[PDB]
């Protein structure tokens, strides 16, 4: 069994450095060439560099500034070190033998690197629905504002309400903080009786918010 | 350096339809077969489906087939299946005797084809709790609609807002293949309390649906 596991990753303050190891098992790290790729949130795959079988680095234009792709045969690792990190560098970094002109292609699972200026838990405000104006169906939700970094997960009634839930992708507000909404459609007749609570969880700040959403 | 570009950025086909995605390379790939096709689902790592331009990997369904020639490369899905709707990247390797480089395409979403469905539009006033912090958020919800394309305009006292809204869109729902969209208008409490009528105008095709509220009437 061949395997490629990725080490390192986490919160890095801007200008700081990320160091990511890529540990192989079932084969030797010096018998193939290896790339580092990254995928920003919602964006496409972006090649960073490629270390040939001969230990020769081939960085990219934007990467040649602050990127060193080394290899350690003692520990069976290929390493990526980036300096001078910007907000555009927050992404999921993979290591891989891309497999363009070879039958052997292997990828790591990907480790997340987040460039954070501050850690800020979210503020949760109700999206209140009674006076419902959509017949027998009402909409309600939770507005999750001003948090950093990603991600937040949202459930409803501790996961007992999943039908009709729409949790939107976060957007980066001009203030530099993330925000998102989670909505759900419910019987407008159930508003006075059924309880609706959104469970917002922000692990980077160890914060969890449960918000009862009531009419008016 | 090199770059890849595919066709199109997004498409819509049916279960059993014949899908064709092309891919153009900036230069000639170093090795002739240095072209692979990657299938990536949301929240999942990329999965290589085809290497060596035309060679399928073991386990890959034979309905997939790559037919590249020079700098034009095609991914063919004979009978499109439910598990084939995803984003497809092409990746090419091109360097020299003293160079070795890759570049990915931009991607191509193979979306489900769906009959037109109008959105259920809801508007949400800012909560009183938020207003105490100095900022007002007005949210407009477009629930379970198709197609994705839609014009959402904010009006404050019949004055079209510009540059103070942000949109977010879900992926296609796994049951009805619809989209949901939110538009969030951001104002200060001072500006929010200066006006009365807040309206969200949703336009797609020949129809415009406007949901609104008066600040204070509940």
């Amino acid at each position: 069994e061949v395997q490629l596991v990725e080490s390192g990753g986490g919160l890095v303050q801007p200008g700081g450095s990320l160091r990511l190891s890529c540990t192989a098992s079932g084969f030797s790290i010096d018998s193939y060439g290896f790339s580092w790729v990254r995928q920003a949130p919602g964006k496409g795959l972006e090649h960073i560099g490629y270390l040939t079988a001969g230990g020769r680095a081939f960085y990219a234009s934007w990467a040649k500034s602050r990127s060193t792709i080394t290899r350690n045969t003692n520990e069976n690792t290929v390493t990526l070190k980036m300096n001078s990190l910007r907000a555009e560098d927050t992404a999921v970094y993979y290591c891989a033998k891309l497999g363009t002109g070879s039958r052997f292609a292997i990828w790591g699972q990907g480790t997340l690197v987040t460039v954070f200026n501050q850690i800020k838990g979210p503020s949760v405000f109700p999206l209140a629905p009674s006076k419902s104006t959509s017949g027998g169906t009402a909409a309600l939700g939770c507005l999750v504002k001003d948090y950093f970094p990603e991600p937040v997960t949202v459930s409803w009634n501790s996961g007992a309400l999943t039908s009709g839930v729409h949790t939107f992708p976060a957007v980066l507000q001009s203030s530099g903080l993330y925000s998102l909404s989670s909505v759900v459609t419910v019987p407008s007749s159930s508003l006075g009786t059924q309880t609706y609570i959104c469970n917002v969880n922000h692990k980077p700040s160890n914060t969890k918010v449960d918000k009862k959403v009531e009419p008016k | 350096d090199i770059q890849m570009t595919q066709s199109p950025s997004s498409l819509s086909a049916s279960v059993g339809d014949r899908v064709t995605i092309t891919c153009r390379a900036s230069q000639s790939v170093w090795r002739n077969k240095n072209v692979a096709w990657y299938q990536q689902k949301p929240g999942k790592a990329p999965k290589r489906l085809i290497y060596a331009i035309a060679s399928l990997y073991s386990g890959v369904p034979s309905r997939f087939s790559g037919s590249g020639s020079g700098t034009d490369f095609t991914l063919t899905i004979s009978s499109l299946q439910p598990e084939d709707f995803a984003t497809y990247y092409c990746v090419g390797h091109y360097g020299s005797e003293n160079d070795a480089y890759y570049a990915f395409g931009q991607g191509t979403k193979v979306e489900i084809k769906r009959t037109v469905a109008a959105p259920s539009v809801f508007i949400f006033p800012p909560s009183d709790e938020q207003l105490k912090s100095g900022t007002a958020s007005v949210v407009c919800l477009l629930n379970n609609f198709y197609p994705r394309e839609a014009k959402v305009s904010w009006y404050v006292d019949n004055a079209l807002q510009s540059g103070n809204s942000q949109e977010s869109v879900t992926e296609q729902d796994s049951k009805d293949s619809t989209y949901s969209l939110s538009s969030t208008l951001t104002l200060s409490k001072a500006d929010y309390e200066k006006h009365k009528v807040y309206a969200c105008e949703v336009t797609q095709g020949t129809t415009s649906v406007t949901k609104s509220f008066n600040r204070g009437e509940c």
